[PDB]
């Protein structure tokens, strides 16, 4: 269990077991202790087992994520030293053609059409005091409880994963060069509801037959849980793939 | 919650080894952690000589067919028994050649009942039964976010900001304005919601934001989404007999 | 620059001239085969030659053009290349 | 500040030069794994005092900034502690 | 074109279309992808022939 880390030492490459807790509380900073309450986590499985496949009916994807360049492109900002803040219509304000550089991060600010001031752009200098290294799978281990706890089922044990500072996306556009493919995420399928099978080539150096391969069948890897050893199964995955019930 | 005789009785029969993929899960050492999808990806077709079973299950009814392979392992509805590799897990992330076994496993869910024995139309037809007069998504709201699960152009640098904020509570807060600004664009942009991916966003959304700087119409989507949640959460409250911590 | 009722007469010394309006408006005052093709091709070539010229003195005036495309990198290892939509950059 | 095709040329006392604009443009105008790499990270600490430079030479000219969060509490039997939410504080 | 109204909701979609023009495209997208999804229900899983 390590703290809040910053531009200090960061570390990116570091390939330990340790994981980070993000300024760990508001206030306290005082050893050890979670800051949510339990039925937190509860909401949340919640919210990813039961809401996200009705919406999505098989289409989202855990993706494993590169902190490394997320955080190389935040920090290459473009704005001009004006006192008052004018509007977009100015060629001072960061969104004008002018003063947008390539390869930049207004660019892609730019790039959704979206509209933002030069102040809350400044803002984002704030994420350097609290990083985050990588994303890391996990691998849980439980015994069937007080219910399925006979002589004859005491090591039938349970074996199930999870990402720590993972990211799931929901469509993968492929079709777009305005950047890289396998830019900011490769996939990382945790379950097998949250495995497609277009975000497979998002991954550098796919197979000619592995992708051929990859839609009839869940792409989870093999050190996250397989399907027989997992908690949640294939056929309540497949139920919410094939079935139209008014979402 | 009796299988000791079953199993006894089961592995009598030498082996019959079809593949090797859906059950058996390999311990990684810390090596890379983004080189390991590479090193599966590249050994993934060597794992499936032919093709698993319970990725395709076999059909509605030529499950009871009088002579194929899967009724010979469907026999109790609390249970799963599959043929596995003879190694105990967690293994070596090669995967090895030994003779395989006979295991079994509990289904801790009934949803883990396979389709061919409980159809998808029983399913939705208890969960229509269930969904009367409990609580609903008004059309609004569910056009809203289907509209944002189903694009295909989603901008990234929700994502950016997303995997930047990564579900902290002082970068939130201080990060209210741009956030604020990204949701109202992209609303009048394209009438859909945002940051629906996350959990902890949509959470904080409505917890911070709320009644302040986002629309009327636009606040509503992000507090359907969380009193939905709150009334699956109370849900299970009421299929409890009160009993005693066991 | 020419006149239309020859064909034989156009070629890029007398192309050279100035924009298309005036290659256009001198076939507009008008009054074997291998020919009139040669011809126009010449004629092609000329009227390219007239609006890449139009579009230098137009563009005397304009904001620089960056690449369209990410993708195509020399220095990757320090920046993510980042593409652009050239969706209005008027001036 | 240094010349792109050399990535052992770059340090902290040649990073210091200016915003992150000479970074990216520097980058702009190029033309074993270990020395990229350390390249890479000096490249990221020159940039993140390079933004935090620009972020201070901009906030001369702003307003100042309240803690976000309350119930950190020194002299609480006085006054009840409450926070600001960062809604919107631009000049 | 069918290259033309692809590009059109790939590039220009969330931007200078209006509110409400791009939805026609992207459903003439959507149907054609719950077309090609319509197949893929339609064939019992084998093996290459």
């Amino acid at each position: 269990h390590i703290l809040w880390v910053e531009m200090a030492q960061v570390n990116f490459r570091n390939v330990g077991g340790g994981l980070v807790h993000n300024r760990p509380v508001r206030n306290e900073n005082q050893p050890l202790h979670p800051h949510h309450d339990a039925e937190w986590s509860v909401l949340s499985k919640i919210y990813y087992y039961a809401v996200v496949p009705a919406f999505s009916r098989g289409n989202c994807c855990t993706m494993g994520v590169r902190y490394d360049r997320v955080y190389q492109l935040v920090q290459t900002m473009v704005v001009p030293e004006t006192d008052e803040e004018v509007g977009t219509d100015d060629p001072r304000h960061p969104l004008h053609p002018r003063n947008l550089v390539p390869n930049s991060l207004n660019v892609l600010f730019h790039n959704a059409c979206v509209a933002v001031d030069a102040d809350a752009m400044l803002i984002l200098q704030e994420t350097v005091t609290n990083m985050a290294e990588r994303t890391t799978p996990l691998l849980a281990s439980v015994a069937p409880d007080a219910g399925m706890a006979t002589v004859a089922t005491r090591d039938m044990r349970t074996h199930d994963g999870s990402l720590h500072h993972g990211l799931l996306m929901m469509a993968y556009q492929p079709n777009d060069a305005t950047l890289l493919e396998g830019a900011f995420f490769y996939p990382a399928p945790v379950n097998a509801l949250f495995a497609c099978a277009d975000h497979l080539g998002a991954m550098r150096d796919v197979g000619a037959e592995v992708r051929a391969a990859a839609q009839h069948v869940p792409c989870v890897p093999h050190f996250l849980g397989a399907n027989y050893y997992a908690t949640v199964r294939q056929p309540v995955a497949q139920h919410a793939a094939q079935s139209r019930a008014d979402e | 919650l009796d299988v000791d005789a079953t199993l006894a009785a089961l592995r009598q029969e030498p082996a019959e080894v079809q593949c090797a993929f859906g059950a058996y899960v390999a311990d990684a050492r810390p090596d890379a952690l983004v080189g390991l999808m590479q090193r599966f990806l590249e050994e993934w077709p060597g794992m499936m000589p032919v093709r698993p079973r319970w990725a395709a299950p076999a059909a509605a009814d030529q499950l009871l067919a009088p002579g194929n392979a899967d009724l010979r392992l469907e026999l109790h509805p609390a249970f799963d028994f599959f043929v596995a590799p003879e190694v105990d897990v967690p293994g070596p992330f090669a995967v090895p050649q030994v003779m395989g076994q006979v295991r079994a496993m509990p289904r801790i869910i009934n949803g883990n009942i396979p389709l061919a024995l409980c159809p998808v139309d029983f399913r939705d037809a208890r969960g229509f039964e269930l969904s009367v007069d409990r609580h609903r998504l008004a059309p609004a709201t569910v056009a809203a976010v289907r509209g944002a699960f189903r694009d295909a152009n989603y901008p990234m640098v929700f994502y950016i900001i997303e995997a930047v904020i990564h579900g902290s509570e002082r970068t939130f807060c201080a990060l209210a304005r741009l956030v604020a600004q990204c949701i109202q664009s992209y609303w009048r942009n394209t009438h859909n919601a945002a940051f629906v991916n996350n959990f902890y966003m949509v959470m904080y959304i409505n917890t911070y934001l709320g009644n302040g700087e986002l629309p009327e119409d636009c606040a509503a989507v992000y507090k359907d989404l969380l009193e939905h949640v709150h009334a699956l959460r109370r849900l299970i409250g009421e299929f409890t007999l009160p009993g005693d911590p066991l | 620059s020419f006149d239309p009722n020859n064909p034989r007469t156009i070629t890029a010394q007398t192309l050279e001239g100035a924009l298309p309006v005036d290659i256009l408006l001198r076939l507009n005052r008008a009054t074997a085969h291998a020919i009139v093709e040669d011809a126009r091709r010449t004629l092609f070539i000329g009227t390219s030659l007239a609006l890449v010229n139009l579009r230098r003195a137009h563009d005397k005036h304009l904001v620089e053009r960056q690449p369209m495309f990410a993708t195509s990198d020399y220095s990757s290892w320090a920046r993510p290349t980042v593409g652009l939509k050239r969706t209005f950059c008027p001036r």
